[PDB]
RNA sequence: CCACCCGAGAUUGAGCUAACAGGUCUGUGAUGCCCUUAGAUGUCCGGGGCUGCACGCGCGCUACACUGACUGGCUCAGCGUGUCCUACGCCGGCAGGCGCGGGUAACCCGUUGAACCCCAUUCGUGAUGGGGAUCGGGGAUUGCAAUUAUUCCCC
């Protein structure tokens, strides 16, 4: 009845746990508006602002984030939230909603589903 | 017959390797106290030294000698004066917990474990032994864990420790590894309802994604399914519930640390389903075979093998 | 590779310290010369110097500020280490002292509680509160010894 995904950027890894909810999006016990780089706030509302709160009506998602910096953590957060929604709609919702959401997200930006293979090199 | 406390009191590598020392001969001939093995007159006579004296390297030495001598089964005498041993040892426990020494506490916990293995107040002594697993000292904690394992595997006391371990899971982040070691070493000797409760709580800590606690608690899965538990310890329907509940994580596709032991634990679990009820095991097998066929697409050869 | 049937024979006899450049290194000569109270650096002791500074040729650090300086709050790493790495409490303006524990180490330091960065305050285009050299005083550790400032702290 729940799904568990991960999303990485450089070193930062954000793990997202998604379940039947009431429309709350939570990270590290803090609301998504309550993350300290408010300059980069619209990047982390991109799934919500792109997709609306109507399809986030009955979804409870929690994200716990390890490592990295600040920007890499934010990208890991948005990637993990998006993969959590995609896997939840894979396992518990139909497939047409899956391909519709994936088409919207890919036509917006590529990094929000697939991770950047580049990392810090020796 | 004394001065063995002064023999173990000296700590030099030239004298540890001697045959007369505490390495070999104390384990053999010192147990025969007065020609007959064994007498706790040494134990009852060292009350005057183990009370109101906190001198190091003498309390630890007599604790070491008591731990080494106590194993040679004075069982009816132990059943008789278990009350005296428990009271003396709990006041020693409280004094050492207020003081903060390691060796004396470690060996009195070891000989307490020997005492409890050989044998209402016994439940109090069991919680006294059990309370020092979350103790931060690696030498106290390992001794307490090994002692609890020796007591349980050598049971009416499984209920208290199962409820306890669930409880300090629920309050608690570095003691999580220690109580997961407790589960890894104590899961087979639990009753079915407590197995269900520990499994549910263990999935509740599977909700977090710290790699160490997840890996060691799924190693506790490996430990519970590896021992081939009986019907009263693990039922078929509970095993079916925890095998259909464990399908919800599948780390990713290519993590290679939890994936191999993951296929190992569903291997052991499906073996247990087949051993308990073969038709139900064959019924739950196809999802496992489908997921296995799916995870042969991993880029790592170790996952494939 | 082993064993066996058949077969006379499933292996019975002859010939082949020497060579190396493959590596590499301190023994033989009654060896040639030059030295030997002109010790192929004679041992030890005390104190200095190696830093000395007009100047050239070059690696670097800090800067010349407003994309900034100060003050407060916020929140994120990894490669590595340790019987000297330090956890906790007390005395401390601060360098630091005192009593105590763990760690010969995926355990304790350490969820390594990092800095840039972010959000608020003051400054307001000038040798400025930017920049910190050079000096004057005190204090504390390291070490037999800090005078030619070892280092760190405070005006």
């Amino acid at each position: 009845q729940s799904v568990q995904v991960f999303g990485r950027k450089k070193t930062a890894t954000a793990v997202a746990h998604c379940k039947r909810g009431n429309g709350l999006i939570k990270v590290n016990g803090r609301p998504l508006e309550m993350i300290e780089p408010r300059t980069l706030q619209y990047k982390l509302l991109e799934p919500v602002l792109l997709l609306g709160k109507e399809r986030f009506a009955g979804v409870d998602i929690r994200v716990r984030v390890k490592g990295g910096g600040h920007v890499a953590q934010i990208y890991a957060i948005r990637q993990s939230i998006s993969k959590a929604l995609v896997a939840y709609y894979q396992k518990y919702v139909d497939e047409a909603s899956k391909k519709e959401i994936k088409d919207i997200l890919i036509q917006y930006d590529r990094t929000l589903l697939v991770a950047d293979p580049r990392r810090c090199e020796s | 017959t004394f001065s063995k406390v002064q023999r173990f009191w000296e700590s030099n590598s030239a004298a540890h390797k001697e045959i007369c020392a505490v390495l070999a001969a104390v384990t053999e001939v010192i147990r025969s106290q007065g020609g007959k093995e064994t007498e706790t007159e040494y134990f009852a006579a060292l009350m005057t030294t183990m009370e109101a004296v906190e001198s190091p390297e003498s309390l630890a030495a007599v604790a070491y000698l008591l731990n080494l001598v106590l194993k040679r089964v004075p069982s009816p005498v132990l059943i008789k004066k278990f009350s005296d041993t428990s009271k003396a040892f709990m006041d020693i426990m409280s004094a050492q917990a207020s003081s903060g020494s390691t060796s004396v506490l470690r060996w009195v916990l070891s000989c307490l474990a020997t005492l409890l293995r050989k044998q209402p107040v016994t439940l109090q002594v069991y919680h006294g032994l059990l309370s020092f697993t979350v103790h931060p000292k690696p030498k106290i904690r390992k001794a307490a864990q090994h002692g609890v394992c020796s007591v349980l595997k050598g049971h009416p006391a499984a209920i208290s420790t199962a409820k306890f371990c669930i409880q300090e899971i629920e309050k608690s982040a570095t003691t999580t590894l220690h109580m997961l070691t407790l589960l890894k070493d104590l899961l087979p000797c639990f009753p079915e309802g407590l197995v269900k409760s520990c499994s549910e709580t263990l999935l509740r800590v599977m909700t977090l994604s710290h790699v160490l606690v997840t890996a060691c608690a799924m190693q506790a899965f490996h430990s519970l399914f590896h021992a081939r538990p009986g019907l009263s310890t693990l039922s078929a329907e509970l095993n079916a519930q925890i095998i259909t509940a464990l399908y919800d994580y599948v780390p990713s596709e290519n993590d290679l640390q939890p994936l191999l032991a993951w296929l190992k634990v569903m291997e052991k679990a499906h073996i247990n389903l087949v051993r308990l009820q073969w038709d139900l095991g064959l019924g739950h097998l196809p999802r496992f075979f489908g997921t296995a066929v799916t995870c042969l697409l991993s880029p790592h050869s170790q996952v494939l093998t």
